[PDB]
């Protein structure tokens, strides 16, 4: 099945986005903040990520720059999901090379069509 | 000049109202949407465990409203403050259980004692005071190191130049010098590279501070940047 | 004075918008977690839609609080495009159907000028100058009357496209004609006192009216009604 | 067969009061604003009254104060159900003759608690 790398500092919102995802047929890898995210790639490679911005110790913007330094990381497509609503955050994180990027508050079921739009 | 006296304040202040609310929001949106689409796919148990968030969540941005409306009412001096005869003891256990939950997810240890032997009868609001101990709680919680396995917020309790003194003491991120005059006042927020996750609107510390001086005390802090702080909570015994 | 009262005014008033959809979602959730054994199918899909909306409603309310900041901020920027308005306007006329129903307003859509009226503007912050005008309409909009409405008028005056918006509601009086497109500003009498609001969406929309280089205006009568007057130029 | 009338201006406030106190085996009269709440007065005599503060037309204090008027209405118990969270705002519905004030949001099983106190 195709894996998530599912990366939020909050319980409450990995836990229902996880919920849509196995929905789906996807398997899915949490992560509490930006740098745990990068430690679990070193034994796994996702199919996507569904990445936040404000998260303690790295967040995501660190986390979508690191991604283009690394050969191997580079080329994994990136949601991010977010309540950061400007348009110059949306912005800066298209510019660090984020695929999407969807405010929060979410629909559910639009995030998953954007989720198997990217996958296929 | 202090244009921003308030003014850039306020902007930030509206800007932050909207964040820090956004974020229940969403899991209730989610949450809500999840067992609509999902009625079928949900069995008992997750429906009923999803329903509890919903209404925990809307709980947290109650509170939150709550800090609002105190706020515009201490401004309107409409706030008005019962005492009776209360152990203050109980009244601390019970604001330690309160923040249980919050501090497990962020694995912070909740601890109290007390340098005298309890119960500790003192003529306060309850309620106010409540308040008062869940903000400072809060506080220890949400300013917390961020990497740490032995992350703590402490109640101390003693009897001092006859009154009561509660210190509120943690091993978080502490508070810089030219910040620690300033933190009591509306809206103020510390603002650094370990603060810019952490939600809140900068009105806690105004109405803890406003509460206790309606109770004729006063607060004040102790802090060191990197190793924690202490707030300091002097109010008279009657 | 100047906004310190104003200000503690605004923090009382977002509180209290906010209360009225929190409330409903926490109700209708509890019930639903309560009553389990008695609801029917249909029933439980109605409460769980009343959460759905009620959410939508308080993110609306702090989207209001948000673009506010970023209009502060000269962060907000505009996009403009080539839209037919005729467009825009029926479907801000849709969104609103709902809430205008709510409180008996009937709304209305005329173009003085035939049909399409493309014109060279961001469509999203548009439509959101609309919904703030639509939206008071039916706030303001008569207690109790039998033929409450609110009316978007569509045409092309000096250059630009003009929109009214028109209501036969309570009406502004004078002295607070000059004030009501003031951040926090909002008046307060007998006929008020009931509604929810912060006092930012005319600021907001006084805002991004400028922006496109247009500009607003009222008319206002008390007890008859009011007109709104967005011109915005055509390019 | 306890009969109460329900006051209020939001119909979603409404039908949720409603439906907690129908589970119940009550009888719901609704109201949408204190004008028609008095006018309903007319036809019955209920046997509690929950009242809102913030309503077009008539508000609830002007209710409250025009239920003590005239002697027919003035012993029906009514609770207060408000989003006006001040002391002195529950202070002023008690004086004008409220037997209980209870705030939005509010819990609907302690709701119906306070409701099945005063019917008993
Ligand atoms: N225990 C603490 N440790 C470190 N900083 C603190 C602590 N308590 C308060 N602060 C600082 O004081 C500021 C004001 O606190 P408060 O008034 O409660 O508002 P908020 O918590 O919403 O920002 C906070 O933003 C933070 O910078
Ligand atoms: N169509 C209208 N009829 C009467 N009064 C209006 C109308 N639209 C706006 N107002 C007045 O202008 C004030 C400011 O409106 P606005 O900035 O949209 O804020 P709010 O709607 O939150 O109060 C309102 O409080 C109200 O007094």
């Amino acid at each position: 099945s195709k894996k998530v790398l599912l990366v939020d500092d909050s319980a409450v919102l990995r836990k229902i986005v996880s919920f849509n995802l196995k929905k789906e047929g996807y398997e899915v890898i949490e992560a509490e903040n930006g740098q745990i995210a990068l430690e679990k790639l070193s034994e796994f490679t996702p199919d996507l990520i569904v990445l936040a911005i404000m998260m303690p110790v790295m967040d995501g913007f660190t986390v979508l720059k690191k991604l283009q330094e690394k050969e191997e990381w580079k080329r994994i497509p990136v949601i991010v999901l977010t309540a950061k609503g400007g348009e110059e955050d949306e912005s800066l994180a298209l510019s660090l090379g984020a695929r999407k990027v969807m405010r929060k508050p979410f629909s559910p079921s639009q995030f998953i069509e954007e989720v198997k739009h990217l996958l296929n | 000049e202090r244009l921003k006296r308030i003014d850039r304040m306020k902007t930030e202040f509206i800007a932050n109202i909207s964040a820090e609310l956004r974020t229940p929001l969403t899991a209730i949106k989610a949450y809500a949407e999840t067992i609509y689409n999902s009625l079928g796919e949900l069995d008992l148990s997750t429906l009923k465990e999803f329903l509890e968030v919903i209404i925990d969540q809307s709980n947290h941005l109650e509170n939150l409203l709550n800090e609002l409306l105190d706020f515009s009412r201490l401004e309107r001096k409409s706030l008005q403050i019962n005492r009776e005869k209360v152990d203050l003891c109980d009244l601390v256990e019970s604001a330690v259980n309160a923040i249980k939950e919050f501090a497990s997810s962020h694995n912070v240890n909740v601890l109290f004692e007390s340098n005298v032997p309890c119960p500790v009868e003192a003529y306060i609001d309850p309620t106010r005071i409540r308040q008062v101990l869940l903000n400072l709680l809060n506080n220890g919680v949400k300013y917390s190191k961020k990497d740490a396995p032995d992350k703590y917020v402490k109640v101390i309790l003693d009897e001092k130049d006859g009154g009561v003194l509660i210190i509120v003491e943690d091993n978080g991120i502490g508070i810089p010098d030219h910040a620690k005059d300033r933190i009591f006042e509306q809206f103020y927020r510390v603002d650094s590279s370990l603060t810019y996750e952490v939600p809140g609107t900068g009105l806690g510390l105004a109405i803890t501070k406003e509460i206790v001086e309606l109770h004729g005390g006063r607060i004040w802090v102790e802090s060191e940047v990197g190793k924690g702080s202490r707030f300091f909570v002097w109010i008279p015994k009657d």
